[PDB]
RNA sequence: UUAAAGGAAUUGACGGAAGGGCACCACCAGGAGUGGAGCCUGCGGCUUAAUUUGACCAACACGGGAAACCUCACCCGGCC
RNA sequence: CCAACUUCUUAGAGGGACAAGUGGCGUUCAGCCACCCGAGAUUGAGCAAUAACAGGUCUGUGAUGCCCUUAGAUGUCCGGGGCUGCACGCGCGCUACACUGACUGGCUCAGCGUGUGCCUACCCUACGCCGGCAGGCGCGGGUAACCCGUUGAACCCCAUUCGUGAUGGGGAUCGGGGAUUGCAAUUAUUCCCCAUGAACGAGGAAUUCCCAGUAAGUGCGGGUCAUAAGCUUGCGUUGAUUAAG
């Protein structure tokens, strides 16, 4: 409500956040033309630091 | 602000839309402030389906007087599979599919292939 | 005087009554005879078929 | 998991399947409905899992069902 | 709380007139028959269809229900043309009547053309029940 | 002295009017209580320079309002 | 490669329940009622129409009409004070009136979730040592299924003491001291310690909420939060009693 008045009532929002891990072996130059096959706006990938 | 909505309510029903209702609220003609609505079609209320079959938008017009309140929604159809309308159907109706005529049930006949 | 305590054996449930669903109608038997037959009232579940017993034996049922 | 009484319920119930899928593998279901003879019709609990849980809190009262006390005057 | 809606009722009642032969009393292979022949947006009211398709697979191969399909139809086409009686209902040749309807077809000039032997009727005049509530 | 009074039907709402239903924000069978006490916190009243104010089933641990100052409106002063 | 696996854990797709099967009832209609099998034969919620209310909100809003004031400003800031003032009435609550308990010591199990910030200063904390407690320093870890944390939660459990007393029940009131936050603690912020030890013995009329993991007891976490919960919102834990004229 924008105010007192009312009977006590309450709205719940919530959001998911889903997260995926991969392991590869992969050298760190062809990780990129694994990265630039999908555009997909509503995704967020990271690659790991190559050091290990 | 009645031949203003009928334009627009002839324009929505005209593109293809499943159904759609305006409400313009506001001080109208009167010092004391009215709602009218005019309904078209048919539209959902409840349940889900009613999040991405409609689209609501509300806005405001600041008159002179007062500000009146615009509150557009539309019933989208399922039909195009695509850019328009969406996929999933609606979840109350049933799409039975007509079967063949059925010729050659009958007597044995037999070939090689 | 002294009435012998009766124990009775119910047959169909004639429905609740007593202004509020509180009170059921029996129409026992009588543990002798099922010939002899009266109807009465019990408060309670009842559980049709059983056997309940009588302090009173015939006085009247839910009748105006 | 749980708490004190409904671990112990819990492995009741987990010694006493262990056994019965023992036994449909590695002997006869013979031997295993003899003894499932015995472990249903007394309190059939000790192998089916009792599926009723927590049953959410509303946002009018202390628990899931009861209320805050009205007032009126 | 079991009573089943309308749609689910009326695209059951569409299945049945249309896949009759396709169907049967079994509830598990209508449930895929219904599947792979009509599109049900979810797996919930796809079942309670289904179910209500194998309630009528029983009531009605014991009859005649609001049945439109062919084989229940074609059967009474063996029942309105058929049973067409070797010898006639009509021509019995032997046939009573009574001695006013006799002259009525006596000024019909029928009088003795026909065989028509007569009964007579029993003489009361014993018509028009007693009046009043008892 | 007065712009209505009135008639017949219609839809409502209402009936300490009938019939059929239904709900633990209704009752029954009960439970836990609350109302009694101490304290917490909101409201009225009182008092106050001010004790800012909204709201009176569907107001009263509600304005997500647990204010030390800021929030802050109100009161007493001074700047800009 | 000095091991495989997915039961438990985590999700993802798919399956499964439909009054389908069996008896009874009903126009043998819709359906109802029992049983079978099965994890389950009614889990709990979100949305939620038409027509409205002179319901509430101009103090959420650079949403806004009109009116009012606009520099000795009803703008804005700063210092202090107040919204907490108390013969009284009422409303949500918290703790209780004890032995189905309170102490003291043992022994043992959670789930939801949150954590270092653009402005933004301050986050969650393990371990090691100082203190009797509140706390204080050192040294780390964590932007988190990686660390706090295998969240060693309370109730309860098992032993000890107390014994029907306003008692070792209850902890209001109040004095002195010690710490932490903050620019500032007095009208006590909160916390800790010793002392003081009030009503209250189950509550009239009246009235509220609720039928299964429900009610109730019991702690825990978000919100508010520099400081902080008797509040609310979530979570488990123990678990019931019953018009064609
Ligand atoms: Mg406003
Ligand atoms: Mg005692």
């Amino acid at each position: 409500t924008p105010c007192g008045e009312g009977s006590k009532t309450w709205d719940r929002f919530q959001m998911r956040i889903h997260k995926r891990l991969i392991d590869l072996h992969s050298p760190s130059e062809i990780v990129k033309q694994i990265t630039s096959i999908s555009i997909e706006p509503g995704v967020e990938v990271e690659v790991t630091i190559a050091d290990a | 602000v009645r031949r203003a909505c009928y334009g627009v309510l002839r324009f929505i029903m005209e593109s293809g839309a499943k159904g759609c209702e305006v409400v313009v609220s506001g001080k109208l003609r009167g010092q004391r402030a009215k709602s009218m609505k005019f309904v078209d079609g048919l539209m959902i209320h409840s349940g889900d389906p009613v999040n991405y079959y409609v689209d609501t938008a509300v806005r405001h017009v600041l008159l002179r007087q007062g500000v009146l309140g615009i509150k557009v929604k539309i019933m989208l159809p399922w039909d195009p599979t695509g850019k328009i309308g969406p996929k999933k159907p609606l979840p109350d109706h049933v799409s039975i599919v007509e079967p063949k005529d059925e010729i050659l049930p009958t007597t044995p006949i037999s070939e090689q292939k | 005087r002294v009435q012998p305590i009766k124990l009775a054996r119910v047959t169909k449930v004639l429905g609740r009554t007593g202004s509020q669903g509180q009170c059921t109608q029996v129409r026992v038997e009588f543990m002798d005879d099922t010939s002899r037959s009266i109807i009465r009232n019990v408060k309670g579940p009842v559980r049709e078929g059983d056997v309940l017993t009588l302090l009173e034996s015939e006085r009247e049922a839910r009748r105006l | 998991g749980g708490g004190h009484v409904a671990q112990i319920y819990a492995i009741r119930q987990s010694i006493s399947k262990a056994l019965v899928a023992y036994y449909q593998k590695y002997v006869d279901e013979a031997s295993k409905k003899e003894i499932k003879d015995i472990l249903i019709q007394y309190d059939r609990t000790l192998l089916v899992a009792d599926p009723r849980r927590c049953e959410s809190k509303k946002f009018g009262g202390p628990g899931a069902r009861a209320r805050y006390q009205k007032s009126y005057r | 709380g079991r009573v089943r809606t309308k749609t689910v009722k009326k695209a059951a009642r569409v299945i049945i007139e249309k896949y009759y032969t396709r169907l049967g009393n079994d509830f598990h292979t209508n449930k895929r028959v219904c599947e792979e022949i009509a599109i049900i947006p979810s797996k919930k009211l796809r079942n309670k269809i289904a179910g209500y398709v194998t309630h009528l697979m029983k009531r009605i191969q014991r009859g005649p229900v609001r049945g439109i399909s062919i084989k229940l139809q074609e059967e009474e086409r063996e029942r309105r043309d058929n049973y067409v009686p070797e010898v006639s209902a009509l021509d019995q040749e032997i046939i009573e009547v009574d001695p006013d309807t006799k002259e009525m077809l006596k000024l019909l000039d029928f009088g003795s053309l026909s065989n028509l032997q007569v009964t007579q009727p029993t003489v009361g005049m014993n018509f028009k029940t007693p009046r009043g509530p008892v």
